[PDB]
């Protein structure tokens, strides 16, 4: 017996795959806003 | 004698502080720069999804 429903779970599969890769990526926006906001304070200190 | 040396290390010390002011203020704009970038990305976002 084949798989029921092929394409929906390779559609799933590619939205948990996605969604990982957006959470990395917004991550990596807010670090790039700490790492520069630290840099911009240690010249103050 | 004593008192134009007390006022006048009064007036040195004031400006010290003065200055530790300015730097504080500095970095709490800084910080409120960097919240502003996230607010403005956050208003494109919302401009996309709407």
């Amino acid at each position: 017996e084949s798989t029921s429903d092929p394409l929906a779970a390779l559609d799933d599969a590619i939205s948990q795959i996605d969604k990982f890769r957006s959470s990395l990526g917004a991550v990596q926006n807010r670090l790039d806003s700490a790492v520069t906001n630290l840099n911009n304070t240690t010249t103050n200190l | 004698a004593n008192r134009f040396t007390s006022n006048i290390k009064g007036l040195t010390q004031a400006a010290r502080n003065a200055n530790d002011g300015i730097s504080v203020a500095q970095t709490t704009e800084g910080a409120l720069s960097e919240i502003n970038n996230n607010l403005q990305r956050i208003r494109e976002l919302t401009v996309q999804a709407s």
